[PDB]
């Protein structure tokens, strides 16, 4: 290969593949693998490459296998040429080679060789070397994905493999179970005892997989522990997993945490949060997932994170999404015994360079204000002070939160509204603009000397306003009309005329609705006589609930709650049985 | 006609830089960087006829390019030039480099760039195409080589 | 490489 | 010949030149329409874009629908979100040019538009929604059709609500609801329609979508209230009122100020309705008057 | 589990393409690119991204993105730890996971990936076994390979794979029998504006290099194990004996090896070795301000503080700075507004400082806070926790190996408010 036509170079590679020199073959294959790694279409070399599948140079053999994996699915006819080589390799005394052959054979995605692969799997289960058996487990999974109809036989094979005492095999076998027949719990019952006893002796990746499986069946064999005595088998499960908590593998730790969260007695499970905290000492990618799990847990068991509160403090180096998650955790952990500290910290957080974070912080303060009524006066005061901040986002956000606070506590805060009326001149963000107008309307009887001035200002700007704002203008006007048509009906009419021609039909719909409702007319009946009751109806306070409340049905630790979506392949957890199923099945 | 000819790798490092229209040294460097982002980010299946950059004096001009392996060849030309004709000229320029370097490679761009420039000078003079006959351009290149070897 | 370590 | 070649550089240029011809003698250019459609199968999007431009120029009443079927075929198999957004936009622009100049069968058009709502992930769902409203409003003749299709879209909201992004899939619901409310007289099962609108899932929709729903829902209620009060089914009307009683309390807790605002004033209206109906008052007349004020 | 893997450089380019279950279109990477574009920083790119048909799990590390493609439900940390481990493996074989290392060893890394991941499931995972399955790319070996035709791929499953001690090789001998221990502690601390300690804890980890012949059974014990808590353990450790004896008994793996990690309880006040005096003046809408920072020793335990670096992320109002350092080196990046001061080490005869004026954007308002301080430092021959090892014993072998251990404390997550 050199600075020339790729076609010609490929022909030269064919010459190398045909050449009797092993080094020529190696060179070609390395170049070919490089092309595979680069996503290049080396498929045209397939009939030339396959000829070297029988080469004695093990280095080449590996390179060939790569090639075949990459293109055999496409060149299904040509791929058939490699079959005998694998078949012979499977009979070789060297089990490393046998295993390699088994793997490669199974990876060939050609429907023609299914019968062959099936036979190979059966023989593989009978291999007697645990190394090959481990590979056999993977072969099962592979065949299943290629031919679902063989499932019954594959199940029989798994059933056999489940009896293997070797810890180097069982891990993969369990994985295969989940991949092929996750519902066949009847195949495991007898094996539970050793699965528990040997779990600590299983390689870390297997342990993760096994534990997830274990929790899923545990919820059918046992009944919620939270007088109830603990089943020796239940106890076995938990007492054996205990030591795993200190594992170096974060996934393992999480798996352990999962187990206790969904199985362990609520009075005992508290311990796992200690470990969950040390997970935050690892790589950020891990931390992201961990924080989601913590937050999910904290919405129910606040006491499990309580003593570690300061560990959730946000550092300026944290990514916005990390800052956000920590903030939510702190939110859930806020209470009257620590809110004074948190508020000081939050006050600092509000001034962060990360305005997105600061905005969220402001929202959080509002949320904790509704949680702790005892501090809302001071919460409000600080929040109000933020209105003087030169930043548009900061102020606009605080306006919205204040609105919410006023919904919660509709006390005499006309002075805030008065201030808001002045702020409105500078407010750019439509949401806040609308919010201000809404507050004015809600308490226009408390600021009746201001409202009509605001009204005509808005009336002039109406066509340039956001549709949301326009809707507030309409509602504001309606209230002003009903309570003071003698001064505002002209402007009201103008506004109605503006709505009348506005292209956003939602506005027009609201406009005709209001017009008919508040403007005296031919059919001004009883309901129109209640317009003042309708517009002056007292509204209920908002519920600022945490989003994790919607993840209760997802199993903690799974992809599905990290997405908040029932992800492909996700199995839902069973509910606790009224009574436990016949224990002797597990004997 | 030709405003500049640039050769650079997939990391923006230069292999050849020859300008015909006057630019400041910083402008030249910036043009290269601009060009790099404009060319190296294009897929292998993207039309070789690109719009011009702005640092060169305007997008009316064109960036005709060709690349392989990790090397990019860009011909900055003005709006009146034949993008197709240029591409043809680019390839035969390369053919000349092969004729003179017995298959030109990156190492010739790296360590023999002075001769690459000599060759290039025979191909293009002042941004105007000096030679289109590939055997004649080699002939004159070797005539100079012989002169050098002689004395 | 042994330099710098505390004998133990 | 240049277009038929493999060199994308000159292929593009050929198409560019073809455009120059199209601009003055499209009557001859139309002969290569199929070729231009075939050009969309290349990898270089500037060619594919040029082809779309040429297709725009070549579309007429004698080949619109046919070209559209192929345009759809392409966007269906096409990959790339922004590419698809462009394809969508172009399909729309092509068929909408000069007030849908080449569409005589709007029934067809809308069903196409419905297929376009299935383009999951598009950032121009609001564009589609605008088109939905434009035709349903303008083409009176097929409003019944549009209503039935939009009611289907409203039932499909449980899937459409999988993406509540601004200008995304959920914007379809904006339009669908508006039409079904305004043209509720073309509903066959307005009760069902309401039940679909009353689904708890609605609370996860974008604020302005929910706002649309509660406004159309009370219009839909006005229609069914009139239906039952006209029929004389007072107890049926009591059940209807009870549904309002049992649904508005959910919406009033919406985070969207205007949803909870409208919901609150609606519930207050409902309170009065329940009292007046308890007093044997035919309130549907007064209620329907709140919507009857505008047809366009 | 995993269907495919793409190695993507922060530039937005794809360098290494792998497929195990089927061929995944490169267009799936557009969803990542979109997310990358939406994020204001590579650190803030969501590790989990859902697409219409695929789930994208990814890790950002060393300017590389490890983007895996999964079509079914797989526990996120399972995947994350796995991918992370792969990157660690690359560091083991090529010094570090870098795009350069990858493009220069494509065939080798391609092969490594094929051994490590089997049809989406973990296969070769333990370092020492993998090291025997595929020999590291030693230039001396490559010479031998060109001479003899020797492979880098073995033909015998390493005996340790089927042993009861899977984390290590069998039959390995050294003439230079030795073992090195490295006790590293990191100080995690939050200091407020007043200089008060907001939060602090100690993160420790003990690594080791094992060059001991045969299968020695090590026994590590501490003089003050009571200070250890929430200790992680590598699986090779006989946890039961840790619990009943409070002794770390185990037969270690060869070479580079992480043994345990631990936390020092907050019940003990964490000594802070460095204090900071500071003042930054920002007059609203001024063309300039003032900067003054002094770094000094505090609870340094009589040891030298060295390798000191101060990093500050300034607000957009800052255009440049007129600062003069007392030592080390002052530099400032006006592009990203980053202030970096190489402090060096502290000599008590004169404490280091950086001071001068700040060039601000005229007409732009002063910031509501001063940027927090990120400060690095190291103290050798010092375990700030006071952790001390009691004994290191060995059983099963007869030689008397070099035994050595170091104690060192470095800055952990050390940040100061201002």
């Amino acid at each position: 290969g050199l600075f020339s036509s790729d076609l010609k170079k490929n022909e030269d590679l064919k010459q190398m593949l045909e050449s009797n020199k092993d080094s020529a073959k190696l060179d070609a294959m390395k170049r070919i693998v490089g092309m595979i790694a680069k996503g290049k279409n080396a498929s045209e070399l397939f009939p030339a490459v396959v000829k070297n599948v029988a080469s004695k140079n093990i280095e080449i053999k590996k390179l060939v296998y790569v090639y075949l994996v990459r293109y055999a699915e496409e060149q299904q006819d040509l791929a058939l040429l490699s079959i005998s080589t694998f078949q012979r390799a499977l009979k070789d005394p060297n089990q490393l080679i046998r295993a390699s052959a088994l793997r490669v054979l199974s990876s060939i995605r050609v429907p023609i060789i299914v019968p062959i692969m099936m036979l190979a799997i059966k023989e593989a289960s009978a291999d007697l070397s645990p190394y090959v058996r481990k590979n056999a487990a993977h072969a099962i999974q592979k065949l299943y994905s290629l031919d679902p109809e063989q499932k019954e036989m594959l199940i029989e094979v798994i059933e056999k493999l489940l009896k293997d005492k070797s810890t180097l095999v069982a891990g993969s076998v369990v994985m295969a179970f989940e991949e092929v027949c996750p519902d066949r719990i009847d195949l495991i019952h007898k094996n539970y005892r050793k699965l528990c006893n040997l779990l600590v002796d299983v390689e870390e990746w297997g342990q993760v997989v096994i534990i997830h499986m274990l929790t899923r069946y545990a919820r059918t064999q046992f009944v919620s522990p939270w007088p109830y005595t603990m089943d020796p088998d239940h106890r076995l499960l938990i007492r054996n997993t205990k030591p795993l908590l200190q594992s170096r593998n974060a996934a393992v730790v999480m798996a352990v945490a999962q187990l206790y969260w969904h199985i362990s007695p609520k009075s005992e499970a508290g311990i796992i949060s200690k470990s969950l905290v040390r997970l935050l000492r690892s790589n950020r990618e891990v931390q992201y997932i961990v924080l989601q799990n913590i937050a999910t847990m904290s919405i129910q068991r606040k006491g499990m994170f309580e003593p570690y509160l300061k560990s959730f403090y946000v550092r300026s180096t944290d990514p916005t999404m990390i800052k956000t998650l920590k903030l939510e955790i702190l939110t859930n952990l806020a209470n009257e015994a620590n809110i004074s500290t948190l508020l000081r910290e939050f006050q600092t957080y509000v001034k962060s360079q990360d305005k997105q974070f600061a905005a969220a912080t402001i929202q959080t303060i509002g949320r904790c204000a509704t949680n702790i009524l005892e501090v809302t006066d001071t919460c409000l005061n600080g929040l109000v002070c933020l209105l003087s901040n030169r930043d548009e986002i900061v102020v606009a956000e605080s306006v919205v939160v204040i609105k919410k606070l006023l919904q919660m506590q509709p006390a005499q805060h006309g002075e805030i509204i008065k201030h808001m009326a002045k702020l409105l001149d500078s407010i750019t963000v439509p949401v806040a603009r609308a919010s201000i107008l809404w507050l004015i309307g809600e308490n226009c009887e408390r600021v009746p000397k201001i409202a009509p001035d605001v009204l005509r200002k808005m009336a002039k700007s109406f066509t340039s306003e956001d549709d949301l704002v326009k809707l507030q203008i309409l509602n504001l006007g309606a209230k002003l009309y009903l309570t003071n048509s003698k001064q505002t009906k002209l402007l009201t009419q103008y506004i109605l005329n503006l709505g009348k021609y506005d292209q956003n039909y939602d506005i027009r719909d609201r406009t005709r609705f209001i017009r008919q409702l508040i403007v005296p007319n031919v059919k001004s009946g009883a309901l129109s006589k209640y317009a003042k009751k309708i517009f002056l109806a007292q509204k209920p306070a908002p519920l600022l609930e945490s989003p994790f409340k919607d993840r209760d049905h997802f199993q903690l630790g799974t992809l599905s709650h990290t997405l908040n979506i029932k992800a492909t392949g996700y199995l839902e957890l069973s509910n606790w049985p009224e009574v436990a199923p016949d224990p002797s099945v597990r004997n | 006609m030709i405003k500049a000819i640039l050769i650079f790798n997939n990391h923006g490092k230069p292999r050849l830089s020859k300008f015909y229209q006057p630019y400041s040294e910083d402008t030249q460097q910036q043009i290269i960087r601009e060009t790099f982002h404009l060319v190296s980010k294009r897929d292998e299946n993207v039309c070789n006829f690109l719009e011009g950059g702005l640092l060169i004096g305007g997008s009316d001009n064109k960036l005709i390019y060709r690349h392989y392996a990790t090397l990019y060849f860009v011909f900055c030309v003005d709006s009146s030039e034949s993008e197709l004709g240029i591409l043809d000229l680019i390839q035969v320029f390369v053919e000349t480099l092969d004729k003179c370097f017995e298959n030109v490679c990156e190492l010739d761009l790296i360590f023999h760039v002075d001769k690459v420039h000599n060759i290039l000078a025979e191909m293009v003079m002042g941004g105007m195409v000096l030679e289109t006959n590939m055997n004649e351009i080699v002939t004159q290149i070797d005539a100079q080589n012989k002169l050098e070897k002689s004395e | 490489s042994h330099a710098g370590y505390q004998t133990i | 010949i240049l277009i038929e070649d493999s060199d994308q550089n000159l292929k593009y240029l050929g198409l560019l030149a073809m455009s120059k011809i199209l601009k003055t003698h499209p009557k001859s250019v139309q002969s290569h329409k199929d070729l231009i459609l075939q050009c969309l199968d290349d990898k270089d999007e500037s060619i594919r874009l040029r082809a779309l431009d040429l297709l725009y120029g070549m579309v007429s009443k004698k080949n619109l629908m046919e070209i559209v079927k192929k345009l759809m075929t392409h966007v269906d198999k096409a990959e790339g979100t922004t590419y698809r957004d462009e394809l969508l936009t172009k399909i729309i622009d092509i068929c909408s040019q000069s007030n849908y100049q080449y569409i005589t069968n709007f029934e067809w058009y809308i069903s196409i538009l419905v297929e376009l709502t299935r383009l999951e992930g598009t950032r121009h769902g609001h564009l589609i929604a605008a088109q939905m409203l434009d035709v349903a409003i303008r083409v009176k003749a097929i409003r019944k059709f549009a209503v039935s299709q939009m009611s289907a879209l409203l039932d499909s909201a449980h899937l459409l609500a999988s993406s509540t992004q601004r200008n995304g899939i959920c914007e379809v619901l904006y339009a669908a609801a508006w039409i079904c409310g305004e043209f509720s007289e073309h509903l066959q099962e307005p009760h069902h329609t309401l039940e679909a609108m009353l689904r708890p899932r609605v609370t996860t929709l974008p604020g302005h979508i929910q706002a649309v729903y509660v406004q159309n829902v009370v219009k839909l209620y006005a229609s069914i209230l009139q239906q039952k009060e006209q029929a004389g089914e007072a107890e049926g009307a009591q059940a209807v009122t009870q549904l309002m009683v049992d649904r508005l309390p959910q919406f009033v807790q919406s985070a969207d100020l205007e949803v909870q605002e409208r919901a609150s004033c609606i519930l207050q209206l409902v309170k009065h309705i329940q009292k007046l109906q308890a007093k044997d008052v035919p309130v549907a007349e007064e209620v329907s008057a709140l919507f009857a004020g505008e047809l366009n | 589990m995993i269907h495919s893997l793409f190695l993507i450089n922060c530039s937005g380019d794809i360098f290494l393409e792998k497929h195990w279950k089927s061929v995944v279109s490169q267009s799936v990477c557009d969803y990542f690119f979109e997310a990358q574009e939406k994020a204001a920083d590579v650190e803030n790119v969501p590790p989990v991204i859902s697409t219409p048909h695929h789930y994208l799990i990814s890790i950002y590390r060393d300017k590389l993105f490890f983007v895996s493609v999964i079509q079914t439900e797989v526990p996120p940390l399972f995947v994350i730890e796995f991918l992370h481990r792969v990157a660690d493996t690359f560091q083991d074989y090529f010094g570090e996971c870098s795009e350069a290392a990858i493009k220069d060893n494509v065939v080798i890394v391609y092969e490594l990936l094929e051994e490590m991941l089997d049809n989406g499931f973990p296969l070769a995972t333990e370092s020492n076994i993998l090291k025997e399955l595929i020999k590291p790319p030693t230039i001396l070996r490559s010479v031998v390979n060109s001479i003899t035709g020797s492979s880098n791929v073995g033909d015998t499953l390493p005996t340790g794979q089927l042993s009861n001690i899977p984390w290590r090789r069998a039959g390995v001998k050294y003439t230079n029998n030795e073992a090195y221990f490295d006790v590293v502690e990191e100080i995690d601390a939050i200091i407020d504006k007043s200089g008060s300690t907001v939060f602090a804890e100690i993160q420790g980890v003990i690594d080791a290099c094992i060059k001991l012949s045969g299968m020695p059974d090590l026994s590590l014990s501490f003089m003050n194990p009571r200070l250890l808590d929430d200790v992680s353990f590598h699986p090779c450790i006989r946890f039961k004996r840790w619990e009943s004896e409070r002794v770390l008994s185990f037969i270690p793996p060869d070479g580079n090896f992480r043994l345990i990690s631990y936390r020092v309880s907050s019940q003990n006040l964490v000594a802070i070795p460095v204090y900071v005096k500071h003042s930054i003046s920002f007059k609203e809408n001024s063309s300039c301000g003032r900067f003054d920072i002094t770094i000094g020793p505090k609870q340094n335990m009589g040891k030298t503080i060295e390798g000191i670096t101060v990093t500050v992320h300034m607000p957009k109002v800052v255009l440049n700075m007129n600062l003069t350092p007392t030592q080390g080196s002052y530099t400032f990046d006006p592009v990203t507004k980053v202030l970096t001061w190489d402090v060096g080490k502290i000599t008590p005869q004169k404490l280091p400082s950086l001071k001068g004026l700040v060039n601000l954007q005229s007409g732009a308002p002063k910031p509501e806070e001063n940027p927090s301080l990120n400060i690095q430092f190291k103290i050798q021959q010092l375990a700030i926790s006071g952790l001390k090892v009691n004994r290191l014993d060995m059983y099963g072998e007869k030689y008397k190996p070099f035994k050595g251990v170091k104690y060192v404390t470095k800055a952990g997550k050390f940040q100061v408010r201002t």
